[PDB]
């Protein structure tokens, strides 16, 4: 029955997945050989007495981030046929991941999926992890989610993408990457997630207290995340929503895909022995700026919907009076169209923190999806930086060199500035 | 995978690349006789970039040094290189060009070649997957700049989809060594533009103010300028070699550095420049790498980045860093000083960060600036053509090789409107 | 003085008659206004400065669209023929192709010849012809590829005029042998067989008459009339894989789209110049612009004649070759 | 079984003989005095093709010297092989030809055969299954010519179905040692070409530029040419005397070598060729081996294969070897390489693998080529012959000994052929 796929096409995905698949070994109890000493099927494969190993396809041009996971923690659980590696990298570059350098892996990659999927006996659908910025990110991640479309179909596919943030970026094209990929993202994704770094290293510097905020426990709050998003399937609780259902409740429109994941609560592993963690008060932070993982102001737009997945020691009583709560705040616009737009999910499996990183071990988490109008903000942020650039056509010959077409350029723009028209209608 | 093949075109090219193998040796722990004694994986994790493990274990650079004049060789291999490199990578003919640019592409330079390109292509088949080509010279003439242009040229045209990463001197302002700087620079960087893909300008003035004056140093010799170079060279490839916390490496970061084919001459910088007694009173922060990175007086190019305006920095750190840390530092860095930056380029600042610092750091950082203040070597250089070329002064040297006035007036012509393509962009 | 933008369309042929029943992707509504979609983003509008289509002869397109260029050349400063479109559209064609057809080539000699018969009382016609080849950022004597590349001194007088390198030059004396020239450079010209347009022009080229007319009267100025007409042909444009290009067919593909870039933001660069108080073109971007530095934004008049493939087939390609040219223009 | 008989004829087939036989003794452990000292079953295995065990386990080479020039014998037998040969070996007149392919064939030549050819009867006798002659020469004239022509002829004849291999060294284009080499040359190789089943081209000066050249030698000996010559005499041979991961050995290699009759002239490589110094910037693995073996550079014969077309190369290693890494390179470098190889022969390259390294490496290759740029040589060298035969120069040396310019006319009219042969093929 219900087993997932996942796919660790950009870097940023696959130091996820380190965090993720590091997290599920946790919480599964499955040592960096596969050892165990059940539900767990959704996620590993058991390959003979004690041996469970990761249903994950990790793709990448530059077998040095490949390498960092044959020689590190997780060698001895990720087979060769898991990891592949490519040739030439795709220098931040869309058109030599969709293609110049892509086209010749992508048919390796597929096989391998196609190996786990026939695997599979209740395929769930695809977990697929990367970035907006990187070429095997963004060009790499278009070329797959078109193939996984055509072999499978109506079969849910899920990206966990690294959104540019609105200040701190790292690249200069990023925002034709951006741009181009999340075109396909609207053409394929079935939902799509999205996550600001920048977001959370200030939630980390204020909610977790860290004078150093870096990728290892931003990742690890990535983890943290997803877990609480897949926790419904691979833990048996109270409401255990599926991922048809997650659309079922966070789509009242094909194109919505946003729905932010607020993780809560971030507490620090010190303030928590004085943090008072209630059901409420853990809704209450989740249902504000301050833990948003987006950079963003949700006040200024409608919630479309917004699924909340608690987890832990967790009483349904105590979650309907916080929402009762919520729901006479002012703070919080809702739809005019979906006087009903609430969903709420409860799995009793504690929030499992895994030794390296800061966020308290807590007794309650929950996960806000929220699908709220006013990211076309943020797109529109992206947009712009694009057009600065795109005005000039700075840095077009990197792309055009690798024989890029101006109108692919021209046309996902176009796209984009739908896409922020969608999120102006529905907020009516 | 990735292999880089080196050339030494010239005695500069070739002091400045031994002192470059003389610090890849030692970051991963190889000595002159080829033998490996280092400590970690990580220095032979991709050490095929660089170096071909021979039998023995005996690991050579993956160089070759082509020259005009024998003896040259020797003030290489004479030192621990001659258990270094390989004697069918000392590639040399036996006349000399005499500073004279024509001689070493057209005349001199054009008999030694074909024995040159046998030898890279040699080194081409021994790689399993060339990255790019590296070449090390000079702009003063001869070997380093008539050869060196006409490799680029030729290997160019054999892999046009590999093209040859340049670190090469350029003329300095005051401090100059010989007179017909100006036609020899001026008729090889006619053809730089052309053919290369990305220039270092190293400018010798500005590296002696550099050794003298930010690392308090007596008498500046050329071990300490190239000490400045190579530590840029291994600065740029240190992502190529080693992981991070992210990763753009090469060719990944080529793409970010410039928006247009022509404009790519940068200036390259060093943070972590300080004298030993300054040390005591310096903290080991980013903050503090950054304020001697983004310090226009340790640029390595004798040109002051705020006269122009900046399409693109990038900042490559060596050592465990902080993201936040790192990137805080760099918006600070372009707010503060926006007006020095293109205003219709969002980012005008590249992050990358190594986790593995520099031997005898905790941590550094490299800069390579795109500015159009650059513009102010073309121009000055033009200027010292036109003062010689106008009379035909020198001229005979030249046109004996077979060259005429049209050829210096259109190299001439080409670095203007490269100036005024800096001035465009300004 | 501005850019004419003109755009004719190629009339669908057997690789659609048996695909019919299907829809034609341009929506030609009247002499200026295109029509082009099918509901993704609605109807979308063009509007240039000269249409044509299937149902117009190219014999009528080169009267109203270059035999004027051709005029333009002796008003006192030359002037060139620019084209686009992707692949396969019909930019070759165009020049006349099959020998019962005139076209653009065959018409501006023919016309030409007639007009030096009539004004060979005014002024002595000295013409000779270049054959220009640009493959992989190189330029050949497309005429006699034979000779060395390296042999072409791309740069011009402070009097704009040509001066160049010793090109295979040959004089006019008819249309016949000056279009089997055209094709001895085009059977010399580096093709793909590989390719489904069959003989793609993988390399372009550039077919410069170059006109040195001389006063038959005696006066004080004694000045001679030189001028010259460029007839350009280019490789077109193809998707970044272009269904698995491998090795060199990817890497020529780049070379002609890096090409039609830089020659394209030449052509932005020089539109929004025309109209403003500068004109800084880097024509250095490339050997073709930097042989075109006075053909593109000299002192002349020129035109940019798209070629358009209605096909069901190839929208996304038609979809963008519109927009550029609109682009082009604005 | 699969016996050979070796033959000597001439001064440069007794030196360069001498070698050949120094390099197997060496190779299968027998000292000077006859006696075994090995340590290997396989050196024993097939020790009988190449030598008679006499009593008291004393190996004695199948060879004969045939000479018309006493001390000759003495040149050889004064060294170790005074208790390597056999005196009835050393078959010997008492005149000398002095460089005349007529003397030394149709009459001083032709007095001594007799004995000669008695010995050779003694040794197919004694031979348990011959399976073929060798002989070593030269086109010089005298003996090696004249008398080996001769033998080639008279044994030949004797046994039509056990074709004599030949190793000659072929007359240099620049470094003549006489006057009259285009005329014995000429003569000889009329002659050969009808007899002989395979000959390999041995020229003096591309092996002077390869001992001076590619070893970094100061002043190439004879016995550095005959080094050279002995390396690949015993790597044609290394696969019948040593077993491999396959085989095709002796005649089975012949079979395809050649698609024709007549153009049977192989130019002989050898691919492990560097100085001791250079080896340790070198690698152990066949595709450095490929490399080196495919340099034309490397070639024995004074002739340039990428002028001409190759019929085939015959690709023979010796040590252990991956079949795939082998055939990979092979495959790789006719791919690469296949504008030099003929269109409408699918394989132009053959594989053949022994286990058995020679002494001193721990790999090498055999390079047997079968280009028709080899035609140069034959070319040239009419060339010459026309040049003095035309003024009949020195036609009366020759006249004396019975011959015409008729006969003359038709070796010249023959090479020519051969020549055109090698145009038509290519
Ligand atoms: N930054 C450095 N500059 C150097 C170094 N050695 C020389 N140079 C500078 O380069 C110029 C001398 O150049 P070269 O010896 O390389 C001339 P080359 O041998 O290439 O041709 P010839 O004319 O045949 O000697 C001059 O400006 C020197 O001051 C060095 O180690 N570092
Ligand atoms: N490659 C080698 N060439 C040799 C060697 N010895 C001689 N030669 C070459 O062969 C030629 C001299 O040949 P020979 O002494 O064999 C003439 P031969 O004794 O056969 O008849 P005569 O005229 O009766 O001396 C000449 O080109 C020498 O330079 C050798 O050991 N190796
Ligand atoms: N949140 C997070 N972001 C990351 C991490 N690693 C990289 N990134 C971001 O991802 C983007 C860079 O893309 P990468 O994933 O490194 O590139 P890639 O997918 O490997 O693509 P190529 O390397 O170009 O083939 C930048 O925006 C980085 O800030 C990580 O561990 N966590
Ligand atoms: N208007 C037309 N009528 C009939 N046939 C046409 C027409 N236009 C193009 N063709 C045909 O389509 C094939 C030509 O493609 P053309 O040669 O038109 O492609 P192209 O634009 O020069 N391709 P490319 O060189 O790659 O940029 C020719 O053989 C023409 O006969
Ligand atoms: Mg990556
Ligand atoms: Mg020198
Ligand atoms: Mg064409
Ligand atoms: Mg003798």
């Amino acid at each position: 029955m219900r087993e997932c796929i996942s796919i660790h096409v950009g870097q940023a995905g696959v130091q996820i997945g380190n965090a993720c698949w590091e997290l599920y070994c946790l919480e599964h109890g499955i040592q960096p050989d596969g050892q165990m000493p059940d539900s767990f099927n959704t996620f590993f494969s058991e390959t003979g007495a004690g041996k469970h190993v990761p249903r994950a396809v990790f793709v990448d041009l530059e077998p040095t981030v490949i390498d960092e996971v044959r020689t590190g923690t997780y060698r001895q659980l990720f087979h060769p046929e898991q990891l592949i590696t490519g040739k030439e990298d795709a220098a931040n570059n869309y058109a030599r991941g969709h293609y110049t350098i892509g086209k010749e892996i992508i048919d390796l990659v597929l096989d391998r999926i196609r190996k786990l999927a026939d695997q599979c006996t209740g395929l769930q659908g695809f977990l697929v992890f990367h970035s907006f910025g990187g070429g095997t990110g963004s060009g790499f991640t278009s070329l797959l989610m078109e193939r996984l479309s055509v072999d499978y179909g109506k079969k849910s596919k899920l990206e966990f993408s690294i959104y540019p943030a609105p200040q701190v970026s790292t690249a200069v094209v990023e925002p034709y990457n951006s741009i181009l990929t999340t075109h396909t993202t609207l053409e394929h994704s079935d939902c799509a997630f999205m996550v600001d770094n920048e977001a959370i290293y200030d939630i980390c510097r204020r909610n977790l207290d860290i004078e150093r905020p870096t990728y290892t426990n931003l990742n690890r709050l990535i983890s943290q995340i997803v877990s609480s998003i897949t926790a419904s399937l691979r833990f048996d609780g109270a409401l255990n929503v599926d991922l048809t259902e997650f659309q079922t409740n966070l789509v009242p429109y094909p194109r919505i895909h946003f729905p932010l994941a607020t993780y809560a609560p971030v507490i620090s592993a010190e303030k928590a022995y004085h943090e008072q963690l209630s059901v409420a008060e853990i809704t209450n932070a989740c249902f504000e700026p301050a833990n948003q993982m987006v950079k963003c102001d949700p006040r200024h737009g409608k919630y479309m919907a917004c699924c909340l997945l608690y987890r832990g020691d967790v009483v349904p009583k105590d979650v309907n009076a916080a929402i009762a709560t919520i729901k006479t705040k002012r703070s919080i616009q809702f739809v005019d169209w979906c006087p009903t737009g609430f969903k709420v999910g409860i799995n009793y499996q504690p929030p499992t923190v895994v030794p390296g990183g800061d966020l308290a071990k807590v007794q309650r988490a929950v996960c806000m999806l929220s699908n709220t109008t006013a990211i076309a903000e943020a797109w529109a942020r992206l947009d712009h930086k694009f057009d600065l650039m795109y005005a000039k056509r700075a840095f077009v010959h990197w792309y055009v060199g690798e024989g890029m077409e101006e109108g692919e350029f021209s046309e996902a723009r176009e796209d984009m500035a739908a896409l922020e028209k969608d999120y102006e209608e529905v907020g009516v | 995978m990735r292999e880089i093949v080196h050339i030494q075109a010239g005695q500069c090219g070739n002091q400045i690349g031994a002192k470059f193998w003389e610090v890849i040796s030692d970051e991963h722990g190889i000595d002159p006789t080829g033998s490996y004694h280092g400590d970690s994986d990580l220095q032979l994790e991709r050490i095929n970039v660089y170096y071909n493990e021979a039998a023995g274990n005996k690991y050579v650079p993956r160089a070759i040094l082509v020259d005009l004049e024998p003896g040259t060789m020797d003030s290489v291999r004479s030192g621990p290189f001659g258990q270094i490199f390989r004697p069918d990578n000392f590639v040399f003919g036996q006349s000399g060009a005499g500073n004279n640019w024509a001689k070493g592409h057209y005349t001199e330079g054009a008999e030694l070649v074909d024995s040159v390109l046998d030898v890279v292509r040699k080194e081409s088949e021994s790689c399993d997957c060339l990255q790019g080509f590296q070449l090390t010279h000079s702009l003063g003439g001869g070997t380093g700049s008539g050869m060196g242009t006409l490799l680029i040229s030729k290997i160019r045209e054999e892999y046009p989809d590999r093209i040859m990463n340049t670190f090469s001197v350029v003329p300095s302002p005051k401090v100059s060594d010989t007179v017909v700087e100006p036609y020899n620079a001026t008729l090889s960087v006619h053809q730089l533009v052309e053919n290369t893909d990305e220039t270092y300008c190293i400018d010798n003035e500005a590296l002696y103010d550099i050794c003298f004056r930010t690392l308090k140093l007596t008498t500046p010799t050329y071990g300490d300028l190239n000490h400045l170079v190579s530590a840029t060279m291994s600065g740029v490839t240190t992502c190529l070699r080693f992981p991070g916390q992210l990763n753009a490496d090469l060719r990944k970061l080529a793409v970010n550095m410039v928006p247009f084919p022509r404009l790519h001459f940068f200036m390259p910088g060093f943070a972590p420049l300080t004298s030993r007694g300054s040390q005591q009173y310096r903290a080991l922060t980013v903050p503090e790498l950054t304020q001697q990175m983004f310090d226009a007086k340790n640029m390595m190019a004798a040109c002051d980045p705020r006269h122009g305006r900046y399409l693109t920095v990038a900042a490559v750190f060596r050592g465990r860093m902080s993201m936040k840390e790192v990137d805080e530092q760099m918006l600070n860095v372009q707010n503060k000083n926006s007006s020095y930056f293109v205003e219709w380029i969002p980012n005008n600042v590249k992050t990358a960060v190594c986790d593995i610092p520099p031997r005898g750091l905790k941590m550094s950082a490299t800069f390579i600036g795109n500015s159009t203040a650059i513009q102010e070597l073309f121009k000055r250089i033009s200027e010292q053509f036109t003062a010689m070329f106008r009379r035909k002064a020198f001229l005979h040297w030249y046109t004996g090789e077979g060259m005429d006035e049209m050829e210096f007036t259109e190299a001439e012509s080409n670095m203007n409107d490269l100036v005024s393509e800096y001035q465009q962009y300004q | 003085s501005s850019i004419v933008v003109a755009i004719r369309v190629r009339p669908f042929t057997s690789m659609e008659k048996t695909r019919l029943v299907i829809r034609k992707i341009v929506d030609c509504v009247d002499d200026r206004m295109l029509i082009f979609d099918p509901a993704h983003g609605g109807e979308i509008k063009f509007v240039f400065d000269k249409l044509f289509d299937e149902t117009s002869s190219q014999a009528r397109v080169y009267k109203e669209t270059t035999s004027p260029l051709l005029d333009s050349v002796l008003d006192g400063f030359n002037s060139t023929v620019f084209a686009y479109g992707a692949t396969g559209c019909g930019k070759t064609y165009t020049v006349s192709g099959t020998p019962s057809q005139p076209g653009i080539i065959f018409l501006a000699m023919e016309e030409l010849f007639n007009k030096i018969t009539d004004l060979k009382d005014e002024k002595d016609f000295e013409i000779s012809l270049s054959y220009l080849e640009i493959y992989n950022e190189r330029i050949r004597d497309l005429l006699k590829p034979e000779t060395p590349s390296k042999r072409l001194v791309i740069r011009e007088d402070t009097q704009n005029h040509i001066k160049v390198a010793n090109l295979s030059y040959h004089h006019p004396n008819t249309v016949e042998d000056v279009m089997d020239l055209v094709v001895q450079g085009n059977i010399n010209r580096t093709t793909s067989p590989t390719e489904a347009n069959e003989v793609s022009s993988r390399s372009h080229a550039v077919l410069q008459i170059h006109i040195m007319q001389t006063n038959k009267l005696v006066d004080l100025t004694s000045q001679h009339t030189f001028a010259t007409l460029s007839i350009i042909d280019l490789a077109g444009s193809e998707r970044a894989a272009a269904t698995r290009n491998r090795g060199i067919r990817l890497h020529e593909g780049a070379n002609i789209n890096r090409s039609l870039l830089a020659l394209g933001n030449c052509i932005n660069a020089l539109c929004l110049n025309d109209g403003s108080r500068s004109c800084h073109i880097p024509y250095r971007d490339s050997k073709l612009t930097r042989l075109l530095k006075f053909s593109l934004g000299g002192n002349c008049k020129t035109v940019m004649i798209v070629c358009i493939s209605p096909s069901s087939s190839h929208y996304d390609e038609t979809l963008n070759t519109l927009k550029y040219a609109n682009r082009a223009k604005e």
